[PDB]
């Protein structure tokens, strides 16, 4: 609980929709006080964008999302009389610790978190058509052998795409799988949760990596992060703005591993965790909540009256 | 082993019994989700009315597994939306 260092973590990002974020945006001080920074270097207006946005991981979704993170990461210092001795971020959670952690400025940051959200929207118009991410839980390491196996035999181009806990992943395949798959995890029995089409936390894209650091990660200009960064595909702890623009890049070919990040957190002293954004999972599952005080720092615990 | 320890008293004295013991389970499933709910709940209300989601549910289906050691489906808690409900659901196992 209070026997050790607090880490601030940052989720990856769920199915935001403005109308779960909303009234937060406008009200909290600390968002309002990034969104008019943030407008500034788009030379448009986030939220109304957003607002009228479609989906659930727009252009507009995506920056909106870092805002709230990075905003409410702020709020529950000042609010908490937080210290962070170290901080981590999970897939997009990387663009939100670049910003938290100094080593990119806000505005860089946004410029990248678009400039992404940009290159991936087009990416995924042509490459990796039919492409799924499969969430599950209840399907511990043995029982998923045995599935891989079988795709393995079907000789059927799979990935698992992010370790969440021993009994936890994300599993990336085409869709002429879906219904297979989901009749074998129900039969170990296993609970299917979600399935994300385009497959955007997948970490098979060769091709996009090459094209961000062109077109996106080049042009900007990393500093040292002011505290340590845990990297998901890893766990290795970092302290150069270089190492932070390998994780960010990384990602598009190397998979998450939350046990990794955890187990890492740990060995740095950490106890307590502040889960800054709209998060439902990395603050939620067990591999967190098994090995810390978890303080999930939601636009609905902003919005709470005292 | 359970059926043991319910042989001896009335059928209400069973519903008494399961429905305590998976409140017990449900407040404690409840806690991990935001620790500001009470340490007793009304057992008559739907698991999400009270604030669970897909990982509390899977939460209380260990707990349950763990103390009854039996079959109970991952998704129990959703095809038995309310506390009352899934005690109902443990005695028909168990006998
Ligand atoms: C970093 C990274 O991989 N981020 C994406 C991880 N999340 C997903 O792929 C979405 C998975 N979402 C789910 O599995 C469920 O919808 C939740 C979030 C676990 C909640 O389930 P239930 O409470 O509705
Ligand atoms: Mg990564």
């Amino acid at each position: 609980g209070a026997a050790g260092a607090t880490a601030m973590l940052f989720p990856g990002m769920g199915p935001a929709a403005f109308s779960d974020v909303g009234r937060f945006m406008v009200t909290n001080r600390y968002t309002r006080e990034l969104l008019a920074e943030a407008d500034d270097t788009l030379g448009y207006s986030l939220v109304d964008r957003f607002r009228q946005a479609e989906g659930d991981y727009s252009e507009y979704a995506q920056i909106a999302f870092l805002v709230n993170c990075v905003a409410l990461a702020r709020w529950a210092e000042q609010t908490m009389d937080l210290t962070p001795r170290i901080c981590a971020g999970a897939c997009f959670g990387e663009k939100s610790v670049a910003a938290y952690s100094g080593a990119l400025t806000f505005a860089d940051a946004v410029r990248m978190t678009a400039g992404l959200a940009r290159c991936m929207d087009e990416y995924f118009r042509t490459e990796h058509l039919g492409v799924v991410t499969h969430s599950f839980v209840r399907a511990p390491r043995e029982r998923l052998d045995e599935i891989l196996a079988e795709l393995d035999e079907r000789g059927e181009w799979h990935e698992i795409s992010c370790h969440i806990d021993h009994d936890f992943f994300m599993l990336t395949l085409h869709e002429r799988n879906s219904v297979w798959l989901e009749g074998r995890l129900r039969s170990v029995g296993a609970m299917p949760l979600y399935a994300m089409r385009p497959p955007m936390h997948a970490a098979a894209f060769g091709g996009l990596r090459d094209k961000a650091e062109e077109e996106v990660i080049a042009p900007l200009t990393f500093h040292d992060p002011t505290l340590p960064v845990v990297a998901d595909q890893d766990g290795k702890v970092l302290t150069t703005g270089d190492e932070v623009r390998t994780m960010l890049l990384e990602s598009f070919v190397r998979p998450l591993r939350w046990p990794d990040v955890i187990s890492s957190l740990q060995d740095q002293g950490v106890t307590r965790v502040c889960v800054a954004g709209p998060d439902s999972l990395f603050g939620r599952v067990g591999t967190t909540t098994r090995a810390f005080e978890v303080i999930a720092a939601t636009p609905r615990l902003a919005l709470q009256p005292r | 082993a359970l059926a043991r320890r319910l042989a001896g008293l009335s059928p209400a004295e069973q519903e008494q019994h399961l429905v305590d013991m998976v409140h017990r389970h449900t407040v404690a499933a409840l806690q991990a989700v935001a620790p500001l709910t009470p340490d007793q709940v009304d057992v008559q209300r739907p698991f999400l009315e009270l604030g669970f989601d897909s990982l509390a549910a899977v939460d209380l289906h260990k707990r349950l597994t763990g103390e009854t050691g039996l079959e109970l489906p991952v998704t129990v808690a959703f095809d038995f939306p309310t506390p009352v409900l899934v005690a109902e659901e443990i005695r028909r196992i168990a006998f």
